[PDB]
């Protein structure tokens, strides 16, 4: 069962750690480029007004 | 010439910002100078940069701080801003509005030349097919200089970029296995940065080849835009007056666009993007294309506007407007910076739009342009491996993932990591390429023909 | 035949250039040949008009540029197409116009990207993270298309 | 019977670009017509956009080019733009300012009307109910058009929304348990496009019910201000005095913005939101709510205007401004084109407000009401569940999100996607519906009725 | 004194919106008051704008209809507005142009101030000491009020932020280990809230040291300007001229800030970021600024500024203008009013950057410092282990991860919850916490020295 149990836990800590490390190196990083890009277009509407 | 009597005014209408007014002017000129003393003594300059009936509206490059309304004197020269030019330039130092801080006399003038200039005549103009030997393996092998091409630096503050042109003011040569004039306008720096490089021509040992112009931090903001001018026109008389081969390096020209933006807010006129002039990119065409080879003649201007990226932003306009109009770039960043890799070149975003003529048979080796394209496949993979790499782990790695590390890390630390003083030849980088490559089975070299890696690969 | 208004020559003639060339296109149609202009920038002309408006005083819209910029690419690229020419000996010709954008950092959101992507009825969409690759030539293959695909089924 | 001679005018103040600006006008009055001659005969009109003493800003259609300020004659026509119509209109076609451009004669004066338009009192507007059944599945079953609506279809360029008007216009029709007249405005339409129409009305054999007036993209961008005044004001009198069922297409609301907006920043107006004027708000209203019925009339108009939405999105100020003028959407996307579905209308944020009303027992099927709901909260979810499963992955997902999943699939394969040339009615379309439904268990219906789910469900 | 007769003007020059403008007036002030009187007999006040020339530019506080420019007749009054302050104008209602409400009196007078003032010459400026506590443990125990700082409430709209700033009218005051007012200026009310203030401060018997300052909603927006500069004019004659605390409450700042942008467009300024002046940010200052401690003198004033959050959004010029110039926040949340606690006020994301000199022996207690400390630290591992426990489980949980749920539980329902009519001064709020801490063994508490454990813990 040690073993076993030790099987189901090394695949689901990879498994974790997988989707945390995207969402640390894919998703987010995304997200803030496209957070900045929004808000420095932004500005440039408020100069051309 | 002009013979007439020039007219001294007395008639300013108002001062609004860096802009004089002035009324009752006598058949006013666009463009032309005019010169000016305060109250105190001092004396300015400016440039009439708009004209109506007895109006007109003048530029001061020193600045409007102290000029006064009733005892300002201005007069008109009569003329635009013609600057006088000679060969025994090459080895004075000027500052940026044109006038020697050497300690030597003035400028004993040949000619004098529009500092406007004028465009070269397309039909006259002759295509680039030389190449210089930088001795950089980032730049020669991958992205190679032509002899009159444009190549800015695009890097960022606190990067060395100004010791990447340093180097390749001492250590560029010809691959026809030669001493360029070097033009130097040192605009919007710190003293440290352009004693910097005056000490490192010196050290060359060619400091009589070398014509400096500085305009330094504390400096007016206004000289800062005709600073590269001063020193294209030196180039111009050089290069296709007296057929001399001319190397023009503009410090950070984003000095150049802050100083431009400046002007252009001061004038209400309508921006683009940043707050710059929707004209920024034809300006710096007026900068930029005073360079190439021109038929007929044996001089060539050849061309690196080294520029800071604000925050890096590969897109902001200075870069962007420049990506346009300059045939590539090289491109520093931080992340090999980082990580004390020198020169930090990072070749992937960089290009040479002149490469594709400057390298194979008859001008290095006839496997160049083979060998650069696969460089170039095989550097961006690793970097996509390395992409996938940090979320997945290693594990999720296969032998077909592992090449391309292999081959990013021994590509970053030998071909890329050189050191100030190491002058490569092109054939040697070449081969360094083909030792990269050979880390790869042939069949993964899908950008190289067979009758290139039937005779190269196996050695 | 070329036509050259470099990027260092007076900005007022890049208007004169486009018109120039789109003339002498139409000339050739019209003579019962297929002709296949390309003007290399388009933004150029563009921004042509912008520094013009300036100096006028004129009122902008979208980002700088003249209201009217739409009413200039729409009856430039108008002039393209396969015709019957007129005179009595029954010419057929053609213009076709293959015309660059240079949109700023590459976002296709500028008023010349986007007017244009109305007007013109192929978009041959390019891509810098291809370019950075030398995966030319760099086109998306993702957002470009064409209309003319029905057209040319027989 | 104005049986007063017109005033003609040499006193031209200025031209600006579409404007003249002309002086020393007797009584100018406001909104008149001005006949421009220019010194080579060629004549013009223009609309009067302010008077002021005696100055007046005319609005040139056919375009400014040509005119002076010396010779160019101004006769004002002493009254407003009331433009002759006729019955015998349709089998017809006009171009921007309604002359003929189909080789017939200019359209016999039977009377004249206003093009400004006149208010209808809200108190005799009568409520549309009847259906039109479009033969679109996405319209027919979810956001059903009744007769008198207004429901623009709004898409980004390169988009085939051309061929779901086309295809609207031929299979046009009513619910069953005779035909549409076509009012055809086209604005700013390339020579591709409007021989599309004009062939597949000719091919379908429309032409006898149709009037078209055709203002092309090289046509001149100030006539299609008034071109869609000319055509509504064509449908007003056909539908409101000659008793017919008028269905009005409108091109492109995006270029006649556009117009506007040239005229706006020609006069110097303060703009809202991306320059355009202010009051674009009202231009919009005046048009779009030509529709509906009246009391004691037998025809009516509906609209079904198209726009060109700039960069893909439905904030812009002329998409966002339609939208609260006209009654709901059909909004083309690109998502679903790029995938090969046509019509590749998206349901999601495209309504129908009339919709509730034209459906139900008396008009179509009793439970119509109740499949449109729940189709589109099963599409909606569908779509979350999408988003959901580009992180997670296919294995993260749950029975009861595969189903959403599975509909999300079958749901545009079988109940969106149609084809150009079929159409299918109300009670095929719910029965597809209905098929789509039925892969869910009664259970998770949550939007139906128990009695709607034993009557058809189990069928 | 001026003992100069005033001058009336009938010349009016013209009318526009909110403002007059009126001609031939002698040696016009800026920011003089006047007094217009229409032709029905209605008296209107007003400030003048601009002076140019004779040409005096006058703003109407009340609504400018039935302003002729024949007949209406203007007053000036040769000074500007000095606001009447006294001490017995303490427990007085005032509305925005500072005349009573309550039914009382005018205030009789002691001086004449300008309610802009001037900035307090930092030379003399005393670092804050003393603590004045508030009444609500959220807001002592854990980020408290130290007498002389400027510490914001930011809320979101809809949150009860009203309600604690007048739970804090009703139960601060010094810590009593006479001298003690409160001036309460809400900003932009409306008649339901204005009313709220006024019911609550008289019937608890705490209107005897409240100054209250009613701007409501509909009220002149330019009156809103000066009721706060009205507020602080009163302060600083209560606080440094008669050697008393007071306790300044600007409610609703973000109000006043839409009412300065009007005043802005009145005046025709280009807007700047979000539309708002470019000088909001010394303007801000030039209120929140007048508060603090000076040598020589007892008295002090201390801000709780209170300001709505547009969109819940930090980053909106608004609040960070504000925070940008004031010392830490106290930060009202949405969670924990959801959750139906009251105060919802979030101790995590709260600061007040001299609670290190307001608390201590010899001002609240010898242990206050480090009790909270320890409950930060527990409340935010308690959130902690909650987030862990949403994942894992309570099976999966050791003691220590219960013992921070336990406290998590009780602290914001015994320490955080307290009702809008207790009171819990310094001592109780400190004692309440230990209570709390008990929960945990000694050794778990490891931010509290082991001499305050053995003093303090037991018992």
């Amino acid at each position: 069962s040690l073993q076993t149990s030790f099987v189901t836990l090394d695949e689901a800590i990879k498994i974790t750690n997988r989707r945390v490390n995207a969402i640390e190196h894919v998703i987010i990083p995304r997200i803030e480029r496209t957070l900045a890009y929004i808000i420095t277009e932004l500005d440039e509407r408020e100069r051309e007004e | 010439y002009l013979s007439q009597p020039r007219l001294t005014y007395k008639t300013v209408s108002g001062v609004n910002g860096p802009l004089v007014i002035l009324d009752h002017v006598k058949f006013p000129r666009y463009a032309e100078i005019v010169h000016l003393t305060l109250p105190d003594g001092t004396k300015r300059s400016g440039q009439v940069l708009e004209v109506s009936g007895s109006k007109a509206v003048v530029q001061v490059f020193e600045g409007t701080s102290g000029i006064d309304a009733k005892k300002t004197s201005c007069e008109f020269t009569g003329d635009i801003l013609r600057t006088p030019v000679s060969e025994d330039m090459l080895g004075r130092v000027f500052n940026g509005s044109g006038k020697p801080i050497d300690r030597g006399p003035v400028v004993l003038a040949e000619d004098f030349l529009d500092i406007m200039g004028q465009p070269i005549n397309p039909q006259c103009r002759i295509y680039p097919e030389e190449m210089i030997q930088t001795g950089i393996s980032a730049i020669d092998g991958m992205n190679s200089i032509a002899r009159g091409q444009k190549i800015p630096i695009f890097s960022a503050a606190g990067l060395p970029h100004n010791e990447i042109a340093a180097q390749i003011c001492r250590q560029a040569g010809l691959v026809k296995k030669e001493n360029f004039a070097i033009v130097f306008a040192a605009m919007g720096v710190n003293m440290e940065t352009a004693r910097f490089f005056k000490s490192d021509f010196e050290e060359n040992g060619s400091m009589d080849n070398v014509c400096l112009f500085l305009n330094l931090a504390n400096d007016p903001t206004i000289e800062r835009i005709i600073t590269p001018r001063l020193a294209l026109t030196t180039a111009e008389f050089l290069a296709y007056q007296c057929e001399k081969h001319v190397l023009v390096i503009l410090t950070d020209m984003s000095s150049y666009a802050e100083a431009l933006r400046e002007v252009s807010a001061a004038r209400e006129e309508v921006p683009g993007r940043r707050g710059f002039p929707g004209y920024m990119y034809t300006d710096l065409a007026t900068i930029y294309e005073r360079a190439g080879r021109v038929e007929g003649r044996n001089g060539s201007i050849t061309q690196i506007p080294i520029l800071t990226m604000p925050n890096d932003d590969i897109t902001h306009p200075i870069p962007d407007l420049t990506g346009y109009i300059t045939e590539g770039q090289i491109y520093v960043d931080r992340q090999l910076h980082n990580r004390q890799i020198y020169p930090p070149i990072n070749v992937l975003p960089s290009l040479s739009r002149l490469m594709k003529s400057a390298i194979g048979e008859g001008m290095t080796r006839k496997d160049h342009a083979d060998v650069s394209n696969q460089l170039y496949a095989c550097y961006a993979i690793g970097k996509d491996v390395q992409a996938m790499k940090a979320v997945v782990g290693e594990e999720a790695l296969t032998s077909d993932d592992l090449l391309y590390l292999e081959f990013l890390q021994k590509f970053e630390k030998n071909f890329i990591t050189q050191g100030p003083y190491e002058n490569r030849t092109v054939y040697e980088t070449l081969d360094i390429g083909w030792q990269l490559l050979r880390i790869f089975p042939k069949e993964m070299l899908k950008r190289i023909p067979q009758s290139t890696l039937s005779e190269f690969y196996p050695r | 035949a070329l036509v050259a208004n470099t990027s260092n020559m007076p900005v007022a003639a890049r208007e004169a250039s486009i018109y120039t060339g789109i003339t002498l296109s139409e000339y050739f149609r019209d003579m019962g040949y297929h002709v296949s202009m390309m003007a290399d920038s388009t933004s150029r002309w563009a921004e042509a008009l912008r520094e013009i408006s300036g100096r006028l005083a004129e009122m902008p819209a979208d980002s700088g540029y003249p209201a009217y910029l739409g009413a200039r690419l729409a009856s430039f690229y108008e002039r393209a197409g396969r015709v019957k020419c007129l005179g009595n000996p029954e010419r057929e010709g053609s213009v076709s116009i293959v015309g660059a954008v240079s949109p700023p950092g590459g976002d296709f959101s500028d008023p010349v990207t986007s007017a244009t992507l109305g007007i013109v009825q192929v978009f041959w969409g390019l891509d810098k993270k291809l370019a950075q690759r030398k995966h030319f030539p760099s086109v998306n293959w993702l957002i470009s298309y064409s209309k003319y695909m029905r057209a040319l089924d027989e």
